[PDB]
């Protein structure tokens, strides 16, 4: 470190990357959906050598009393010391609680997922949906990777059919099982700020010796419904409105192999 | 129902207003320097030590000072009291006040030391984390530590369909987007940028430039407020 | 430091301290209640540079089932890394734990506040009462100027006015407030000793030279409600007899300007 | 309803009389000092560690070891089954059983050192703090720590109107005041003074008074356990 | 220290402990049952100079959701700081969790106390029996200590009479006292390898040196309800035979202890 | 009700028969060493770092590396998601993992370093803990740590009143016993010794022999791991 510094801001100078991608390229992506079988969603996600992997696991419970109306959702992050040497063991640190944050917003804020088709009985019985994102090898760009795998295993989900029985207020939980209402595919598209170059999904190495990232996350419908600007650094307007049009070209190629990798899992 | 009308907000703000900003520097003997900011019904004070002697020492970085930030609201802030310590919003909070701060410090002149921000807010009212980051620039400037720039922050949002400067807790629980910007305004860079909520590119565009325009609003109150004691100062 | 320890140790030896107070004197006091406007009290306490900020929060709870007759209390100091090289993030520490302890016992013990008269359904719905101190500033005697501020915060509180619905086992929360039945003023008034003197609001200063230290809390009618010799040293029960004598004449002094502060913010 | 009558109280005690007390020096195997309290119902151990290596080094003091004190209550020593682990009550009593033996010991003799003091309540019923730092004292004592005095305490009290010594659970909690007081006897120092209650001055006073004499008389059963541990050691 | 590991190995090989013991000798055994006389039932057992008591507090509670029909058994080992210089203040550590999990599967998986008959209303209401484990002094072989202890503490206990009143749906608490439902009495024999040698009631001495531990617990009924094989090192399977052989033989030498001290704490 | 018929158990099994297994090492980038298995329904990744710089120091051994184990079940591994976070299980279960695996490594060669085993469990389903160790052993040979030998894991159990191979979640929960066991195979070292349950004496030593069948089969699956990496290497 340090000697790669220099080597990779040179590189940058030249219109390249250690790995020849172009400053607008994520690696090779892999997206892989219901690999864990006992939970009701899930997704293991590679972007390059970054591997996390998303289960998605629902109860039914009370609601928040501020909001009777609407199902819980609750995401966590779990940097887990094998991921990297980085990573130790203990209760969220910042950047695991700001990765679970950013992407929860994300889903949240586009309410991807429609917490109000998850109320079983207003004000006393919702769905309750944990999604807990376990890194499992930290390379580069958490943010996205973690983003792609959490709206794939909402997607994934299947989750029991339940149904209020008006003659005796029973909650039946049904073996049928249905999609979460999972109504939009936010993508945490994200930049790494290297001197005055942006450059896409960055690796662990163009992490290390990046100004800044920005993290911008954007659903089908032309809507960002996060933004995070993480790390110190600084960014120009014109770098976050190039960085706003770039996600959303980004996005649409990812959510193109989420929905591809959601659907290969029906078969 | 209804936070714009007409075109008054609920306090009486045209769209593009800021709330009352109040801003004094060096209100506390321990820390190395402190401001304390009313923005609003935001009354925040920020506190900085030193740059000062990490530990413990793996932490040191040896060609450069480490920025620490700890924001934290007191549990009497809040309308619902908030069991003091902190939570996950606080944690982020003080990493974005950070990834805020540090690009205006030149950090390689106090190598293997730590410069510690703390912000309490005291009282809060949406937007604590753009007045913590100013009062937190102020309260670096009153420790005598070098700065590139100022760092001045403001929000901007939307609220029944309308991009709006300086949300206040009402519009933001009601809004549809708050949109926080910090910047070194000399170079217009922008050191925090955050988006919760939902817009269009063009909502959030707009949103980011008049936030800034807050944000150099803000920032012309910070140097009015550094103005003031390098007036007060000069007794004798 | 060290070097003070002898300064002032013959400053005393002179009848003379650092900052030109007399053994008996308290620094510069300024009380400003109703501060934050938010809570339902509050009140900001200069004791020369120290400066403690209490508010006061009230919710409605059950009471605990030892005490079905009885409002809720609770006291927490908060010294944060803010007022002190020597406050350290993290749960309370034995310096905060004391300082809680000792106030709420001056309070409790005092009935100052009175909990029975917080009573809304015996057994069932009482009211709850924080009182959450925010250390802003530690320049000596947080005893004092925490006790000092609680009193007056809670002197300050104006709480939701509730009333049970007889008719409908409702309990509304009226718009219209009214004090705590708040019946006392507890004030701490606190002594380090050093050498063998008394010396009364300890500097920071003169707490880091200081053998131990005393405080004794009292309220208007003549009444102990707490003492608390805190730190190392020994006193002699002619010093404890003398400080619990001059504390009630402190006491007396604070309390004339706490009330004053709190009339103050009703005009 | 009645604590006291007639002027019995309700184990038979007059007002001035202490609970049964014995004690012994030398229980414990690993720790370097050990004495063991029944003082009433208490049941308390107390243990010392060494002079040690102070762990971590930057709590050394350079010219004095320092005294650390743990006082903790076994989840089964009182009533209702305490979740196990300190709590504010056991983390103040840890804080005022060190200012309590502190000023005992003289720390120089040891710089750089820590001297650990452990009370476990295993059985409690009153004065268990009290009783702890009386244990506590017999466990420097025993650990061959230099002291310029035994710290003897005891608890006067206030209950049905009348001040009495060394309340007992029962009385403690139906009672209007707790006085806990240690003192190094010799010097009359006091190095505890606690009051939990409400009581005039002179009330006060007396209760003080009263619990010193009752120290006295501990301190005296203090040298008897040492007494006992000196005829004890002289074989051979 | 490591001049110990020879000596001792040494010794081994010679027949011979430190202390005199055959390979099969426990060390000087002291029970001494209902020491705490305001806990539910207690034991102060010695092994040697190792030291441990159990306090046995039960309450009324819920039963586990999973389980209407079965009281509550639950079981913790702190390891006090004062037991020795390797115990530190803080939540349970590792070593403290294993002892106190294979004592608790010792009792539990032989049914030694029983909570079916420790239902009070199925469901809602069941007896609730904590197993506090205080370790007072560590010479070796806590385990065995722990679990003489805890079993001879629940042989000990006399709790409350409980009965349900079913014209009234009250639980009423009775003066009058009765055992908990203890049917069994398992008991840990644990053995150390130091070498090819294993040897009963490990002292402090011979865990500093051994290469590991293997525990067998048995109760009357020649079942073993417990094994564990705790720290490092390796056992032969004939390792294993003649120690859960040996166990038998031990744990029947020391029940007869402890029922003699159960028995001499009601005369 | 009916765990055994005819004499197939519920997937299918025959009482001796194993779970299907399959195991890849070399899976994690970071890790320097790492294995993956699936065991039934388990589905467990162990990576391992490296011997490393212990921190802190003072934990360092002189004369050899420690070897430190954690073991950790993600939320959504089980059935009913399990809150985040050790508890008293998966600290027992590092703790035996750890005694499991220390014996086979020969930890004088790395003094004063660590060398850290994680295990992570995804899926679970009985077995975790015997898997996880067989994992453990691959990605300790996946990170060139001179071993003594692998460590295979197995466990036997009693159900329906008969003793089975590699019991499942089902099997388990309705079992009479559960006897993991891990050994080193080549010189039939048993690490890993635990009974759950009640069992006689030959019920238990025929669950030890039958578990250790079962390892010995899992080793081979192991060995064909590494031969498989030891190919996969070759090129060029
Ligand atoms: O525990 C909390 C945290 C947040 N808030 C309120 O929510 C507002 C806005 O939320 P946001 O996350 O946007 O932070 P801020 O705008 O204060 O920077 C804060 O100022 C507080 O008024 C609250 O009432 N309780
Ligand atoms: O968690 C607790 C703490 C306190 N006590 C009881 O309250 C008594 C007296 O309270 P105090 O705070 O005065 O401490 P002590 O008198 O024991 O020094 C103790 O001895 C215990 O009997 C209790 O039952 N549970
Ligand atoms: O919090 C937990 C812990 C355990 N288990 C299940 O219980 C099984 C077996 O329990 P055991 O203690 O024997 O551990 P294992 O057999 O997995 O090594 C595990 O695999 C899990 O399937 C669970 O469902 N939730
Ligand atoms: N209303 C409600 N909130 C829950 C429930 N379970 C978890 N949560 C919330 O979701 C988060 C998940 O926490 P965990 O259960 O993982 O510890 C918590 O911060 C908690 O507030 C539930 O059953 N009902
Ligand atoms: N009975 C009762 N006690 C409370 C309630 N809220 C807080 N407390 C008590 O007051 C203290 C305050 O804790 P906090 O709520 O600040 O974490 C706690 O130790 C708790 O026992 C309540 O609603 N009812
Ligand atoms: N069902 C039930 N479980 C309890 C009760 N009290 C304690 N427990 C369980 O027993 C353990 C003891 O925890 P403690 O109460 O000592 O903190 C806990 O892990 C908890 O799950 C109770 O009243 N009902």
């Amino acid at each position: 470190a340090g000697i790669m510094r220099d080597h990779i801001i040179n590189l940058l100078k030249e219109g390249k990357r250690i790995d020849d991608r172009g400053f607008e390229d994520y690696r090779p992506i892999e997206i892989e959906v219901g690999v864990i079988e006992k939970a009701e969603g899930s997704a293991l996600v590679k972007l390059g050598s970054t591997q996390v992997l998303v289960g998605i696991k629902t109860s039914l419970g009370e609601p928040f009393p501020d909001t009777p109306n609407m199902g819980v959702m609750t995401t966590n992050v779990e940097l887990v010391p094998l991921a990297s040497p980085t990573f130790e063991p203990g209760p969220p640190d910042e950047r695991a609680i700001e990765l679970a944050r950013v992407i929860d917003r994300g889903i949240r804020e586009s309410k991807a997922l429609n917490l109000e088709k998850m109320v079983i009985v207003p004000g006393k019985i919702v769905r309750v949906v944990f999604i807990d994102v376990h890194v499992l090898d930290h390379d580069g760009n958490l943010m996205d990777a973690i983003g792609i795998a959490a709206i794939a295993a909402l997607l994934n989900a299947r989750v029991p059919k339940v149904r209020y029985n008006e003659e005796t207020g029973e909650v039946e939980t049904l073996d049928e099982t249905e999609p979460l209402p999972v109504e939009k595919i936010p993508v945490p598209v994200t930049f790494a700020k290297i001197g005055n170059i942006l450059v896409v999904d960055p690796s662990l190495d163009e992490e290390l010796v990046m100004d800044g990232k920005i993290t911008i996350t954007t659903d089908e419908t032309g809507h960002i419904s996060a933004v995070q600007k993480s790390e110190g650094g600084a960014f120009k307007l014109e770098e976050v409105m190039y960085a706003v049009e770039t996600a959303f070209k980004k996005a649409e190629e990812i959510r193109k192999l989420i929905l591809e990798a959601v659907e290969k899992a029906k078969q | 129902k209804l936070i714009d009308e007409n075109g008054r907000r609920i306090d009486g703000r045209k769209k593009y207003e800021l709330r009352p900003i109040k801003m004094e520097v060096g209100v506390l003997k321990n820390a190395n320097g402190s401001a304390y900011i009313e923005w609003g019904k935001n009354k925040i004070i920020a506190a900085v030590y030193g740059p000062r002697e990490l530990h413990p020492k793996h932490l040191q970085r040896p060609d450069r000072a480490i920025l620490r930030v700890r924001y934290n609201m007191a549990p009497f802030s809040v309308e619902e009291r908030k069991k003091p310590g902190p939570d996950r919003r606080s944690i982020e909070i003080s990493k974005v006040i950070k990834g805020a701060l540090e690009p205006a410090l030149i950090l390689e002149m106090f190598p293997r030391t730590a410069i510690d921000v703390f912000i309490e807010v005291l009282q809060a009212d949406a937007g604590t984390r753009v007045a913590g980051i100013t009062a937190a620039s102020l309260a670096l400037a009153d420790a005598g530590i070098p700065m590139r720039d100022l760092v001045a922050a403001c929000a901007a949002g939307k609220i029944e369909g309308e991009i709006v400067l300086d949300l206040n807790k009402e519009e933001d629980n009601y809004g549809e987007a708050d949109v926080p910007v910090a910047i070194m305004p000399l170079k217009n860079d922008i050191t925090l940028l955050q988006m919760d909520g939902y817009l269009t590119k063009d909502e959030f565009i707009e949103a980011v430039k008049l936030a800034i325009k807050g944000a150099k609003a803000v920032y012309q109150k910070q140097r009015e407020a550094l103005k003031e004691k390098y007036l007060k100062i000069a007794q004798e």
